[PDB]
């Protein structure tokens, strides 16, 4: 098998930062070539990307949001988090993570997709 | 009789190679496969009791240019799989045709001759693919590139290499034949589906 | 970044029938297209990578084809099983981006 | 003594060529120019009794890449100025090698192994700038093309040919070192003012 | 010398056709590679090409105005002929007829240039 | 057809200043580019043609430069005679098209 799952708060106000995580398995992003994507779905959008993380650790930002965008990962408790600054209305979507590998750099596996909303 | 034709008919192993070339807009790899196809089957016609008369060039030419013409086909079949821009595809060709013309010239029998530009342009190829994946941060050639075109190109290369070097210690009519027919199979494998400067 | 277009937005088709969802990228991205089956509130499927290569596990119906900045995917005797949104991602660069998506409905 | 030294000392009037070529991103054409200076600085050294002791391959070699190499620079120079796009560049680029190489094998000392080249490579470019005037029912490369390239190009041409052919009769000192320079000339002047494959 | 001089009727109606003759001087469009360009240029508004006729009479178009150009010659009379069909208030412009060489392809000579435009 | 721009509509220039009216085409148009003086209520004279090469009979001061999809047109020591419109020509085609024209203009 190989798994993922997204988590984070679901609602939150406007104008705060938050932290999504997501939990790989059936891998381990230790493994080299192996990477992780995150990606985004705004509510009635297409697809559109956000970040990378890789088994170098090195990092990657869809550059007309890189200005708030941070990643990270913890390889010992087998997870990547993505914290999006500025949060707002745009940001109503759900929100996933993929895992790409060496061969295919097309993400094969993803999560399951976590809701994020703006609310007062 | 058969065993002194073999390697004359055979030299027509290189009309696929052609005629699949013009199909992909490789117009210059065409060209080079047409020129070796001609000068390989002049060189082994020439050769062979059966039919030696006919021929109109001297031996000295048509053995430079059948092992010319051969080592040239390694390079640009080589050098259309690296698929380079401008202007290192015309100077990467360039460098094949110098090198290889010298080279033939000074000891055309030494295996040196096939080795070198071999050698070259995988280093070449090794070079650009290698920068390639470290900029993909991925396999560069789709693995279906390694396993149908890579792989095979390279097992009949090895082949070739093997029938020649090797092999005619034991035989000149069938196995320089299948030498042939190795070595036109590494130039349609090793080939791109397209001319991605013509198409 | 690279723009990608689908030119069906949404795609009425009959139960049994054929599909043929194309889509054109700004610039020549060198056959590296990859082509996603999103169901309905759940996690996305690989369905087809470098253009053509079907992902191990996929019914020989989904066929993809094209090169230079015009790409075709393509579902054959599609089943019920198949009402889903199609997405192609361009990964040329590290720069990904994906297609505005076709909503296939059945007819 | 200064009369045996001048046919190699000169043999450095193509180092202008090369550094013009290559600081207008003509890489081929570089290299063509390149191996031709240092062939044709070795063909003439091994002539002269003052320092032929010092050379390296044998006369058979440097006689024909020297002459080779001069056919070949006078071709790239040639299909430079008539600037083709894909594939037709690597194929006409291919036709001078192939064509001067055999040629240039079967009689080397024949003036037609200069005069087939030239002559094919004006053939190629009248066709294109034929077709071209009568595609914009104007004189196709600009008036200043003529006047500053096409014109003084051809006109060290034809000084570089009557040098060669005709007043080696009269000298091979200094006729034969006014040659490589009037030579020189024609590759710098017929090359355009950049490479518009390359920048 | 050469000189060109333009001619038209100045006013008219709109959904109306018109002629506009050119008179040329110093040159006969008789000579070998020699043409004869039609520009125009609206009120407010930057210069734009409408028509072509040349030595072999061959001609060619504006192909967004295609459907309502006609131009012809009569080098007997020294003139050049454009006629514009289905006249409307974006032809309210000073027309131009410019002599083009077989040397230097663009106009090297420019007619005064005339009024044109539609009212009731 | 090919659609040319000149960055200044307009430029505002000392008498016996320097000006550099800049222009970009929408492709390659390998220096088939003509710059023309249109004086007020006036036929346009030719002075620049293939990109850089002056007419017979115009100052020295006026001189063109540029190659691929993108050419600068310069008045030197510019006169009160040189106040006028200045179109570019794009010339490749035998369909012409003139840039917007830039209005020169005393400060
Ligand atoms: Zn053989
Ligand atoms: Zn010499």
């Amino acid at each position: 098998q190989v798994t993922l799952k997204e988590s984070g708060p679901g609602i939150l106000q406007p104008s705060q930062t938050l932290s999504l995580t997501c939990s790989f398995s059936g891998f381990s992003l230790s493994t080299s070539g192996m990477g992780v994507s995150w990606i985004r779905k705004p509510s009635g959008k297409g697809l559109e990307w956000l970040a990378h993380i890789f088994w170098d650790d090195d990092k990657r930002y869809n550059p007309s949001l890189k200005s708030r965008l941070t990643i990270s990962k913890d390889t010992s408790s087998n997870q990547v988090f993505l914290m999006i600054t500025s949060i707002d209305t745009a940001d109503t979507a759900t929100y996933y993570c993929a895992r790409r590998t060496w061969l295919l750099h097309a993400m094969d596996y993803w999560g399951q997709g976590t809701s994020v909303t703006v609310s007062s | 009789v058969a065993k002194l034709l073999l390697p004359t008919l055979s030299s027509l192993a290189f009309l696929p190679t052609v005629s699949i070339a013009t199909k992909r807009r490789f117009y210059m790899e065409a060209m080079v496969y047409l020129f070796t196809m001609f000068f390989v089957a002049f060189s082994h016609a020439c050769d062979g009791p059966g039919l030696s008369v006919l021929c109109f060039m001297r031996r000295d030419i048509l053995e430079y240019f059948s092992i010319y013409g051969t080592a040239l086909s390694m390079w640009v079949s080589l050098m259309a799989l690296a698929d380079f821009d401008e202007p290192q595809r015309s100077t990467f060709t360039m460098l094949g045709v110098l090198t290889i013309a010298v080279r033939t010239f000074h000891d055309r029998w030494g295996y040196g001759v096939a080795s070198g530009p071999i050698g070259t342009a995988t280093l070449i190829i090794a070079v650009k693919w290698l920068k390639k994946m470290k900029e993909k941060k991925g396999l560069y050639p789709d693995k279906s590139i390694y396993t149908q075109q890579i792989g095979p190109g390279l097992c009949f290369g090895a082949l070739a290499l093997m029938l020649r070097f090797f092999f005619e210690e034991w035989d000149y009519t069938y196995v320089h034949s299948f030498y042939h027919c190795a070595l036109a199979m590494s130039f349609v494998l090793l080939l791109p589906k397209v001319n991605k400067k013509a198409g | 970044d690279i723009q990608m277009t689908q030119s069906p937005s949404s795609l009425s088709a009959s139960l049994g029938g054929k599909v043929t969802i194309t889509c054109k990228a700004s610039q020549d991205i060198n056959e590296y297209i990859a082509w996603y089956q999103h169901k309905p509130g759940k996690g996305p499927r690989l369905l087809i990578h470098y253009t053509s290569t079907l992902q191990p596990g996929i019914p020989s119906r989904f066929s993809g084809s094209g090169s230079g900045r015009d790409y075709s995917f393509s579902i054959s005797n599609l089943e019920p099983e198949d009402i889903a949104t199609y997405y192609c991602l361009q990964y040329d660069n590290l720069l990904w981006t994906f297609g505005g998506g076709t909503k296939l409905e059945i007819k």
